[PDB]
């Protein structure tokens, strides 16, 4: 049919991905406490 | 630091000489073109 | 502030000042009432802004509020929300003098190796302003809107 | 333009000296594998035409270059490149029979790099033509041949890389 | 319009290992405007023309060349 | 390899061979003269540039004996692949420089070769031009009627060596510039 | 275009533009406008000509997508449509350029080599151009389909 | 002509001949019928155009008109106005051929080592020409007055 | 070389005067017949090989002159006599278009009584050769302008033999 | 070189497109003017040694270069000026026949900053000459049509530079 | 190498190479194939380091592959095999050449404002050839894990 | 080109003035050695294969040119390079006969740096055998004309190195 068909000289991943839960913060957050 | 800079004639690089008197026999504004584009690469990689 | 930009150029050159350069001057006497009106604009809108768009700061970038990024819990956030309310008060800084160099001297020069040294990606700031960028331009109306919005836009192009 | 017979033998000239024991090595051998180079050539011009299609097949066509905006598009060019194809398949067999890459430096890559430079083809996607070549002509020919002759096969990917 | 011219020239400075036959005979057909410039060039090696009828024809016409 | 082939010679100055014409009713001894006039006009094959094989004519018409090659080498390069192929994309101080390397195989001679060429090439086109080159004297006792121009080099003109090895070191279309604008004048008039 | 064959033709001759070839553009121009009006629909119906194109080839040259063909299948027989789609927009390059030297510059000069070596038969393809002028000609008037089918007939005297 | 300057055309490229031509030969012979209304106005007017414009290349230029310019005398001025009757002549044969390869081998070819031998100025007959492209614009209806002006304009700009 | 258009210009310069109204109606003549004989230029030169194909295959492709001895048994042989006939075509084509038969006087009549001679080629296979070819012609294009090509085409035949 | 129209050809063909709507409108603008081109065509034919023999009087004559000293003065320098300016003539007829610059950068640019440096001969004249061959066209064939004549020009001009 | 080091700073110098610099050079062609012993552990479980350092980048920085981060997805993970593998193929050019000479002209001068405006963080990277140099030195023996380890301290110190 | 007496013709040309009287003098000055450079060049024509012969003794024999590797080692390039020195005596020949050196840089001096730079001749070898050719040709024709042989060679010379 098409099919180009080539070589290559990167990639192969192992694949990982494990992901996370992503919270919203409140709008009061005191911006004015942070330290000393 | 009670110097001025003045033209001088250097001898140790290589393309350090003849670019200077392809940089000063030219006067000002004698060419809009730039005497030595870079410097030559010899080989494949470096 | 412009005074002193339409200055150190013109003494650099040793030189009275120019009259393309009085006018400008000029006109800022004309309109700088509207840089003390939208000033307290974000005076009043001071929380207002980052209530929502330092959410959508993490709406568009996740990656640092995640464990193993620089964002944990609620202090390293309210630190960052110090900052980037040590951030909203020094464009407002700047808008009521007129240029640049308000924003330049205290936050903008030593912006790169102070976050390179932190552990921040500079990048990451960037959405921040420009999660800042929406509603500051919303909040107002666009004729202000399009100059005061000028005045992120040179801090958007000196972070990355 | 040189020779494996000539390039020892004016080489020992240029140094004053005469036929030396380690230059007799060098003629022995090339004498010794010479039927091996004569029945490996007649193979190629048999299969000339075929050598160059199952090369664009394995590395060229159903690409994006002979889409419109690649340089393969004009078939002008593409005529050409066929022709192009061609002057390594010949010139490998011009550097097999002499046992030489000295006629590829002469005849090939007098000024090859800068008149790619100057039309703006692609040099990699030339570079994996001669690649497909190599294989084509090694298992056509048998393996004893493919071996010496995609040597000058890898001469011509070091000059155009 | 167009001559068939035929001509016989030798050369004069030097001897030839190459026959040349076809080179020290001609039947050419030449074109009428290099045939002015044509004939002038075998005068310079002295070599005699003989049979210089015209082939295409059409003598004294005025247009249609 | 540095006293090998880098004496000044090159080698393919006197190992490179020559086309005759003696045989003109031998039909295979043609066939490759033919193509040597193809690879030193246009100077690469003219397989992929026509739509169809073109100079089948005139080609007929040599072997048949009554053109020469002198006939097949004008009105070859008198004709529209020429001037689509070397006159089109280049100068009209190019083309003297390109129409001395196919015909006749070398440089322009002096300042004056040049002032000759371009004062026809103002006044006729190429056609009054090929007939210029070839009709030539210096055409005729190096070359002669029976020969195909080819790729000679010269030793008696001071300009006319290295303007050959900056045409011919060149592949075709390698570069838009043209190798030598024209000659030095050495003084004020 | 007809300009451009006029000028390489100029400066064979080196001269100007004799006024046999000026009035040849005045019958173009004035009609450039008519010409536009001939091609557009060829680029608007564009798949009418081409499903009609390969059925109507297929029954005059059935060996073709037979076992041993170069087009066999799927996947070559839609190539073939294709390198067909190609020779479909050069008929309408021809007609608004007037003349048919930029289809030889991109589409013809170079058919005898890539078709010699890729087998597919030069009057194979040539029939399906003969295949699809006669559903162009029927969606364009009499008179201007008249010229256009010429724009057809030059290529298939090119490609036989 | 038109068949002859384009026969040559494509012999010389060896082919049949364009589609672009196709078009440019079927607009000369159905545009033929009033090409030789334009030849009839010219044999009524062949003693009314030389008349004026012999006399008026003579106060263009009153060079001629002293003792020992090149028309002086009643062999002298008859030998320029009876050259002026040659190139109406000459032209009204290219107006119904429509091109200049019936003018250019008999009028133009060999003219400045002719006149240069006769002693006649090539700047006078230029100018003498362009006397009578004026005269010519005026009894024709315009357009096909402009489509036949141009082969004036041709031997106008090849003498000198 | 000269059309039936500069016929008539070339018979008013040596008769001198300015052409008159019966030169004036050999002229227009051309123009009531010039947008027909255009029309059958446009379906020859389509057709061009198809031609020149069967007319082979008429009587000439199976055939002594085909088969050993004869004139067509080698491919080079043949490489002409295929070659001669489509040259024919053309300049009929190039008569046809012009009103005049001196065009292929100079251009191909010129030699053709004594190089078929001379050559040892027969012409009587290539006079049955046209005459299947004058005939397929007029179907192809028109009754209407395959009459007037025809006397073109039998103009040939007067110069051949 | 390349016509203004096929500049719409080659630009949509490297993307693989048709005609579309805007590149309709660009031969639409071809089209309004080429009309006017025609007819500037002819006047600039005609006086085409009617152009540059008031332009050199106009500019070049009666100063230092036509007096000894200068450039002009030896009548073989004097051929090549009056050979030179006819030549920007009629490749700028060229480039307003087309609507390209094209043809200018292709010719009578690539060796024009070199062949008149190497010659001695100045380009500040030259700028000069065809700056005022710019006024002198535009006085014979109007200023409407003068402009697209006067784009070309300036096209020239700054390549000398 | 230390050849092209040593002299550059003799070159620098202006002098020859001094006989305390001759003897770094004589100890390093007898010590030479030991280094090249370490060599091809490095490139024979190449395989293996990419996969040990990954992993334990991930365990580590867990955050580049969040969404919404830097690199998250099946292609843009499939880089940072290869970004590391690219610094693990310069490294073990090092040891081979024994000194430093390759990676500062290959993978150090424009880390920063190539990786800055790719966005990705440095420190990531400060941690991946961190991963790499355990892993690899547990794989080496004990003699050998000093002097190889010291060229992994200066990738770390690249990015320091 | 460029004469002695051609000199201060183009001298008095570029003026536009006549010949003053030191252009006169100076015209003379050549006049007055007019019996010198003629009675000269003819005894360097008598002697031209033997001052050659010299030259080449003189200079270039005994060392690593004539040995294997060297430059004039084979017959062809020892044949070469009396060829290639006898051009640089006819030409100074031509030069002492014409009193100016201006012949040298329009047909010697040209691309003679550029051959010898792209031939791998030694060109300090070269101007070590016109330098001892400038001596021997002294005794031969006086120390009258030795001075005026003896600049014409370092002219050549110099343009060499
Ligand atoms: C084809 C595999 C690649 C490509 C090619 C492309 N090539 C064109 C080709 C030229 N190729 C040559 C090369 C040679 N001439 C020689 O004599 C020899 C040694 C025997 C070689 C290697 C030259 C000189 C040209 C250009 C000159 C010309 O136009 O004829 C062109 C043609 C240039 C043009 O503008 O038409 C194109 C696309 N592109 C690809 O897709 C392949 C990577
Ligand atoms: C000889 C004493 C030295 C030397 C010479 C040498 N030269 C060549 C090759 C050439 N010499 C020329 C010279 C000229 N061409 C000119 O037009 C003029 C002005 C009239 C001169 C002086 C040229 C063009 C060549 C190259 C081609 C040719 O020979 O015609 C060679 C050999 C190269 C060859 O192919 O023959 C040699 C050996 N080399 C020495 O070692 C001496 C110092
Ligand atoms: C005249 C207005 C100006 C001028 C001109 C001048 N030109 C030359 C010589 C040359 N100019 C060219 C350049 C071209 N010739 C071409 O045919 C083309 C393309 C179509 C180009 C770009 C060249 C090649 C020459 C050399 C010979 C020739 O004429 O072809 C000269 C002569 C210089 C000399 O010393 O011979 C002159 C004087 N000079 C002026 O003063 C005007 C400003
Ligand atoms: C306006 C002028 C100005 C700037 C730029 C500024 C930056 C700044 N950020 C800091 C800390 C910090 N800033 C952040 C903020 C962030 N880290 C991230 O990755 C996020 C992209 C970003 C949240 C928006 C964090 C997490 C720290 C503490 C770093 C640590 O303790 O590890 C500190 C040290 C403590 C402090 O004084 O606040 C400074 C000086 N301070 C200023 O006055
Ligand atoms: C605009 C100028 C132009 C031309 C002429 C052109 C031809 C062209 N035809 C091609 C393929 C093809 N063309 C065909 C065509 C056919 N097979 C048949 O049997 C039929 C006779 C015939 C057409 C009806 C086939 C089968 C292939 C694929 C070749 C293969 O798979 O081996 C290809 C290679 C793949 C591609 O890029 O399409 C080119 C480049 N391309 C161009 O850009
Ligand atoms: C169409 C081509 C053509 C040309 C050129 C032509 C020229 C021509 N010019 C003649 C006379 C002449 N014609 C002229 C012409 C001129 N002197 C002036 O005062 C004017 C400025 C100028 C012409 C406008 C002169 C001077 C002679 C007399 C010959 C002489 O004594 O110089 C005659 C001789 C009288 C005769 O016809 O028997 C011929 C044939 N005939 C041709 O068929
Ligand atoms: C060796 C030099 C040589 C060639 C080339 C040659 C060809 C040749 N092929 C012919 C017919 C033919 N030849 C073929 C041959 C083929 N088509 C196929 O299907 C096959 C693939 C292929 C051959 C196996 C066909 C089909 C015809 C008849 C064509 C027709 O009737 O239209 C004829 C007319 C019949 C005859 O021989 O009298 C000749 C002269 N003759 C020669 O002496
Ligand atoms: C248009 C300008 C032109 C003309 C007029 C022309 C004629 C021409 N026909 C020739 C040959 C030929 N002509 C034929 C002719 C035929 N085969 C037959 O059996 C029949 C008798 C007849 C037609 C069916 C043959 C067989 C040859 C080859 C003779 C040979 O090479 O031995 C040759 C000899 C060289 C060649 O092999 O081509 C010429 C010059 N060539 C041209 O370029
Ligand atoms: C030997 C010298 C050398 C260097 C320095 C080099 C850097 C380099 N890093 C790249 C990509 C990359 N490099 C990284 C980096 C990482 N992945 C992550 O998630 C981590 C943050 C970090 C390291 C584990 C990423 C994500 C990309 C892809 C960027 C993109 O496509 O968006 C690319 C573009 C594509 C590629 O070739 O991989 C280059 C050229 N290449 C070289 O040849």
């Amino acid at each position: 049919r098409f099919v180009p068909q080539e070589k290559q000289p990167k990639a192969g991943d192992p694949a990982n991905f494990l992901a996370m839960a992503k919270q919203v913060s409140r709008p009061a957050n005191t911006v004015t406490r942070v330290a000393l | 630091e009670d110097t001025v800079p003045y033209r001088r004639f250097p001898t140790l690089p290589a393309a350090n000489f003849p670019n200077t008197e392809l940089l000063y026999n030219q006067l000002t504004k004698q060419n809009d073109e730039l005497v030595v584009p870079s410097f030559e690469p010899v080989l494949a990689n470096d | 502030s412009i005074v002193t930009k339409s200055i150190v150029n013109a003494d650099a050159e040793a030189r009275y000042l120019s009259p393309g350069e009085l006018d400008r001057i000029k006109s800022f006497v004309t309109s700088g009432e509207r840089r003390v009106r939208i000033a307290e604009t974000m005076t009043g809108a001071r929380e207002r802004i980052i209530k929502e768009a330092g959410n959508q700061l993490f709406q568009k970038r996740p990656d640092v509020v995640s464990p193993g990024g620089n964002a944990y819990g609620e202090e390293m956030t309210a630190t960052c929300l110090r900052d980037l309310d040590y951030y909203l008060r020094l464009i407002t800084y700047g808008i009521v003098a007129g240029d640049v160099t308000p924003i330049e001297e205290i936050g903008v020069v030593g912006v790169r190796e102070m976050y390179k040294s932190l552990g921040t990606p500079i990048e990451a700031v960037a959405e921040g302003v420009r999660a800042m960028k929406s509603v500051a331009t919303s909040l107002l109306s666009g004729e202000d809107a399009a100059e005061a919005g000028a005045y992120f836009d040179y801090l958007i192009g000196a972070m990355s | 333009m040189q020779d494996a017979i000539t390039s020892v033998i004016n080489s020992s000239d240029v140094q004053g000296k005469y036929l030396d024991a380690s230059a007799i090595q060098k003629l022995k051998a090339y004498f010794a594998t010479g039927e091996l180079r004569v029945r490996a050539a007649t193979t190629i011009s048999a299969n000339a035409a075929n050598i160059v299609k199952e090369a664009v097949a394995k590395s060229l066509l159903y690409s994006d270059i002979t889409r419109p905006g690649g340089n393969m598009y004009t078939t002008r060019r593409y005529a050409a490149c066929i022709r192009d194809l061609d002057y390594y398949l010949r010139y490998a067999t011009y550097a097999m029979l002499a046992g030489d890459p000295s006629i590829l430096d002469e005849r090939v890559l007098n000024g090859l790099k800068e008149t790619y430079n100057s039309l703006g083809v692609p040099i990699g996607a030339t570079v994996q033509a001669i690649q497909a070549m190599k294989e084509v002509t090694a298992g056509l020919v048998g393996a004893d041949a493919g071996k010496e002759m995609g040597i000058y096969f890898d001469y011509i990917c070091s000059g155009l890389s | 319009r167009s001559f068939k011219v035929t001509a016989c020239v030798p050369s004069q400075t030097r001897i030839r290992t190459q026959r040349e036959l076809q080179n020290t005979y001609f039947t050419k057909l030449v074109p009428y405007d290099n045939w002015f410039r044509e004939q002038q060039r075998i005068m310079k090696m002295g070599g005699k023309i003989v049979k210089v009828e015209l082939a295409t024809g059409k003598p004294g016409t005025n247009t249609g060349l | 390899i540095d006293n090998q082939i880098k004496q000044g010679v090159n080698k393919r100055r006197e190992q490179s061979k020559v086309f005759k014409l003696t045989n003109v009713t031998d039909k295979v001894a043609l066939q490759t003269t033919i193509g040597a006039i193809y690879r030193q006009i246009f100077e690469r094959d003219i397989d992929p540039y026509v739509t169809k094989k073109e100079f089948t004519a005139l080609e007929s018409k040599l072997g048949n004996g009554e053109i020469t090659v002198k006939e097949f080498v004008e009105a070859l390069g008198a004709s529209a692949l020429y001037i689509r192929e070397f006159y089109t994309p280049y100068p009209n101080t190019k083309v003297i420089e390109l129409g001395t390397k196919h015909f006749l195989g070398r440089a322009p001679l002096n300042q004056a070769e040049i002032r000759k060429y371009n004062q026809i090439l103002a006044s006729q086109g190429l056609k009054a031009f090929i007939g210029a080159m070839v009709n030539s004297m210096e055409y005729a006792q190096v070359f002669g009627e029976d020969t195909v121009p080819y790729r000679r080099f010269p030793t008696l003109p001071a300009a006319n060596f290295p303007n050959t090895e900056l045409l011919y070191n060149q592949l075709t279309k390698q570069n838009d510039e043209l190798v030598v604008p024209s000659f030095e004048p050495v003084l004020a008039n």
